[PDB]
């Protein structure tokens, strides 16, 4: 009855430090933790509880966070690209030779991902059981009439004020500002490419023109998720609330709210720090422009 | 329910053959991790075996290695423990241990137990 | 692995100390989880992810840990409270 519970992006946002975001594994921690809560401030003696509820969603995404012991020194060798390519020490290092180096095993990170996947135990899975444990220690009368808080509650102290910073920040304006960034480097690497050709570092430039083509089609990606622009009516939060029914469509109607929080915080969470390294590189691109002394 | 209902263990000489059981209900066993944990009469507490939703991973001890076999029927909510070549060490009572909805070392609940005496 | 004395048994007034002595492979990585026997009668979880209440359990129990220490530390004895209390730990770097 109750419907129950795909790309992998990375992200170096300063220079120096890396980490990667697992997009399954974060709507699903995402999703019972918008759940555990909505259970809890639904019944007046389990608002005893949400210091614990807390608790043990933090000491999840913690064990998960240990998972990143064993994936952080072939990480920091992954960093040592950077070491490399845009920064050669003391001027005086210098095809290829980078781009296969001990360089291409961007897959040799996506492994030690994928070995320690499912492997070592569980830790989400832990998320779902705990959720819905909680969504089981319920009470109200579930006769006809169940009052609806426990939705209310979460989305005014927990949604609602996210939405708005999130409608003060428009996106819409944000793609057009990259997209005309990205055009404006494209159209001076066909000229680049029409005119130069020695000791070239006009690749680098198509490498990160590349590079930052595809975080831009992810920020892209992400923020046509986070507002369509073809919408249920928007309306949805307020069908819930401020009324009663039967203990059945409540039940399959927390949960729905509690999927929707879960891919929505995903996606805004990635868009905010993709967008953070965009012009982290950026930044990067124009200090190559620094590198015209001509 | 909170049901963890053991089944078998008694006395055997020793290299003997002896599976352990359970059964549970109420609580979806197939959703939870679970485990063994023995008590020798005058010891105290010692962890035996680890399971997996699926039986993907399973881990044991360093003593009874590759002798015991946890395993699990997750149709019929249903725990096993098949210990062959048994020593007199083993002499414990054998809890169905389960462990909680945080995958760790953590036995969430404890059954009544399986007393196996080891002797001549 | 773990060590703890056998003393739960002496209650005129205040607190109570379990500490729990470890190593690098084991408590230093690893999180810690906390049990109650009342003799002859099954064990009780009271904490969980080295210090987190089970839903029922009271808030004096309470566990800590500082590198390669743990303890187990209860507040407001009572009749109910003098039993064994045992710990639970993984160990890396023998695996179990």
């Amino acid at each position: 009855q109750y419907h129950f519970k795909n790309s992998i992006d990375i992200l170096q946002e300063k220079e120096g430090h890396l980490d990667f975001v697992i997009i399954p594994h974060y709507t699903f921690l995402d999703y019972y933790k918008h759940l555990s809560y909505n259970s809890i401030y639904h019944k007046s003696s389990t608002y005893g509880k949400c210091i614990a509820v807390d608790a043990f969603i933090k000491k999840i995404n913690e064990a998960y966070d240990k998972v990143k012991s064993k994936c952080n020194d072939i990480k920091n060798d992954l960093i040592a690209t950077i070491k490399k390519l845009e920064h050669p020490y003391d001027i005086n290092n210098k095809f290829k030779k980078m781009m296969d180096e001990y360089n291409t095993k961007k897959k040799k990170l996506i492994k030690c991902i994928k070995n320690h996947e499912n492997d070592f135990n569980k830790i989400c899975m832990d998320m779902k059981n705990y959720g819905t444990n909680l969504f089981e220690q319920l009470s109200c009368y579930n006769n006809n009439f169940c009052n609806t808080n426990g939705i209310r509650y979460h989305y005014d102290e927990y949604i609602h004020k996210l939405i708005l910073s999130v409608k003060s920040k428009n996106l819409n304006k944000d793609l057009s500002d990259m997209t005309n960034i990205l055009q404006q480097s494209e159209l001076l690497l066909t000229n680049l490419n029409k005119k130069m050709g020695s000791y070239i570092y006009i690749d680098t430039i198509k490498f990160i023109h590349k590079e930052m083509k595809h975080i831009f089609n992810r920020i892209e990606y992400h923020t046509k998720i986070i507002n369509d622009k073809t919408k249920i009516i928007q309306d949805k939060i307020k069908l819930n609330i401020w009324r009663t029914f039967q203990k059945d469509e409540l039940l399959k109607r927390i949960l729905d709210m509690s999927n929707e929080y879960s891919l929505f915080i995903t996606s805004d969470h990635l868009r905010q720090m993709l967008y953070n390294t965009f012009y982290s590189k950026e930044k990067h691109l124009n200090n190559i422009f620094h590198h015209l002394i001509y | 329910e909170v049901q963890l209902v053991e089944s078998g263990g008694g006395l055997v000489q020793p290299g003997g053959s002896l599976r352990l059981s359970c059964a549970a209900s109420g609580f979806t066993f197939n959703t939870y991790w679970m485990s063994w944990v023995r008590q020798a009469p005058g010891k105290g507490l010692e962890w035996v075996a680890n399971i997996q939703q699926d039986g993907s991973e399973k881990d044991y001890l360093n003593s009874v290695r590759g002798r015991f076999t946890i395993s699990r029927d997750n149709a019929k909510k249903s725990l096993y423990l098949q210990m062959n070549s048994l020593r007199a060490e083993d002499t414990a009572v054998y809890y169905c241990a389960r462990d909680n909805p945080a995958s760790a070392v953590a036995f969430d609940v404890w059954g009544q137990g399986a007393m196996v005496t080891v002797s001549s | 692995a773990l060590t703890q004395p056998p003393s739960v048994s002496e209650a005129p007034r205040r607190r109570v100390t379990i500490y729990c002595s470890g190593s690098s492979s084991n408590i230093g990585n690893n999180a810690v989880s906390w049990y109650q026997q009342l003799p002859g009668k099954s064990p009780k979880l009271l904490i969980y992810f080295d210090d987190l209440v089970t839903s029922g359990v009271s808030d004096r129990f309470s566990g800590s840990k500082s590198g390669t220490s743990a303890s187990l530390a209860i507040s407001g004895l009572q009749s109910e409270d003098e039993a064994d209390y045992y710990c639970a730990a993984w160990d890396d770097r023998l695996n179990g």
